[PDB]
């Protein structure tokens, strides 16, 4: 099997910068024909993958004239003229010259953007779910940059750790913002014994936190 | 054929 | 384009079948692929047909654990794994690179554990908190196996102000969550509903987010 190596694992670029994909396969890739079978795949998270060039450098039809391949013999680049918001993804460099065709690790691109504070959400638990013995108190913090950010809950005062289940988007591909879910799951005796509860978050946007609260009464 | 744009089938 | 199967538990030791059915166009004139994703790493290529006379080749990899066969009736190919571990729980995709056809995908998961049907709570909001002109709605879906579910908002009317999250495994069951803003004149005037779609347990499940009352 020959080997398919790409460089970098990860690529960080503000919305208008160049960018460069390397590849370099552990044996040539020129067919005795002439011909180079070498392609770029490109693959946003959950959906199928789609191939952007082809045969190196010929463009695959409805694709940008920004997306230029390049490279000849083992060493082969992918070149991005301007970045945008939707080229966040994976991309990988595909060999079908030898038998079996393989592909690259992939290299994730990222956008570098301006910073953005979250806008928090939160929500008592249905009474669908009250009814079948649990509670789970969610919090929706979205649309905000960059990724790091952390998230306290805290009942009645005092900050619980334990229960806590988040979950973080991709880098939206039209405002390359992100967004983050943080659930407290717990049984329905403890949640009727206490009031006040509360989701505070803090990001580099302030050092004062987001606080958004409920009080288990008045709704 | 053409039916692919990687090498064909032997 | 390119219609796939379905997610499917499997248990451990058994076979399955996988069809991939072309529309559009006829799959006489191209060759397809089948490409296999764990979803941790990149894409591993498993073999490829010619639908025209059922010609195939497998990755060494994949010799004796995979067949290919086609329809060219039906317009359809097929990928039958055999002696399925859990090296196979992944994303399998069907594929006629020719002109860059792909399907949807098919996930697999080889496990002994039975399939569960998640169970869907609205999320709507606290005594009206709001935040100017607009209104953040979400859907707790939780209690699953396996992967994975489909969520839309009015049968994918509500295309913006929405956000999806990865589901997060916990206690050998998966969680989602969904979320949509809208402006505060719509809801709760034109009424909201998501739907989750269980496909490893034939699950449809549309809720309703109505404004809360006395509780």
């Amino acid at each position: 099997d020959v080997v398919m190596t790409q460089t970098p694992l990860s690529l960080s670029v503000t919305i208008g910068q160049p960018a460069s994909i390397s590849c370099k396969s552990s044996q040539s890739l020129l067919d005795s024909d002439g011909k180079t079978y070498l392609i770029w795949v490109f693959q946003r998270p959950g959906q199928s993958p789609k191939r952007l060039i082809f045969l190196v450098s010929k463009r695959d039809s409805g694709v940008p004239d920004r997306f230029t391949g390049s490279g000849s013999g083992t060493d082969f680049t992918l070149k991005i003229s301007r970045v945008e918001a939707e080229d966040v993804g994976v991309y990988y460099c595909w060999q079908g010259t030898h038998f079996p065709h393989t592909v690259g690790g992939g290299t994730k691109l990222e956008i570098a953007r301006a910073d953005a504070a979250p806008t928090v959400s939160i929500f008592p638990p249905s009474s669908e779910q009250l009814t079948s013995g649990g509670a789970s108190v969610v919090c929706f913090l979205n649309n905000f940059y960059p990724k790091d950010i952390n998230v306290k809950w805290k009942i009645d005062g005092s900050e619980r750790q334990n229960g806590v289940l988040n979950s973080w988007t991709d880098q939206d591909s039209k405002d390359s913002t992100y967004s983050m879910s943080s659930t407290l799951t717990l049984t329905k005796d403890e949640y009727e014994r206490h009031n006040s509860y509360t989701c505070e978050a803090t990001h580099k946007t302030s050092t004062s936190p987001i606080v958004k609260s409920f009080n288990r009464n008045e709704c | 054929a053409p039916k692919t744009n990687m090498k064909h089938m032997a | 384009k390119l219609q796939q199967s379905g997610a499917e538990l499997v248990r451990s030791g058994a076979s399955v079948k996988l069809s991939c059915t072309a529309s559009g166009f006829n799959i006489k004139d191209y060759y397809i692929q089948w490409v296999k994703q764990r979803p941790e790493q990149g894409l591993e290529w498993i073999g490829w047909i010619d639908p025209e006379n059922g010609n195939s080749e497998y990755a060494p990899r994949f010799q004796g654990k995979a067949t290919m066969t086609a329809d060219t009736l039906s317009n359809t190919a097929y990928l039958q794994l055999s002696s399925l571990t859990s090296e196979d729980t992944a994303v399998y995709y069907c594929n006629a690179d020719l002109h860059d056809y792909w399907g949807q995908g098919t996930t697999l998961t080889v496990s002994s554990a039975k399939t569960t049907a998640p169970s869907v709570y609205p999320l709507a909001p606290v005594c009206g908190d709001t935040t100017g002109s607009s209104v953040t709605l979400g859907c707790l879906v939780k209690g699953y196996f396996p992967e994975p579910v489909t969520l839309t908002w009015n049968s994918g009317s509500l295309s913006s102000g929405v956000h999806t999250f990865p589901a997060v495994l916990q206690s050998d069951l998966y969680t989602l969550s969904s979320s949509v803003t809208v402006t505060s004149s719509t809801w709760p005037s034109q009424s909201i509903t998501c739907n989750v779609a269980h496909p490893a347990s034939s699950t449809k499940v549309d809720k309703k987010i109505e404004p809360r009352v006395t509780s």
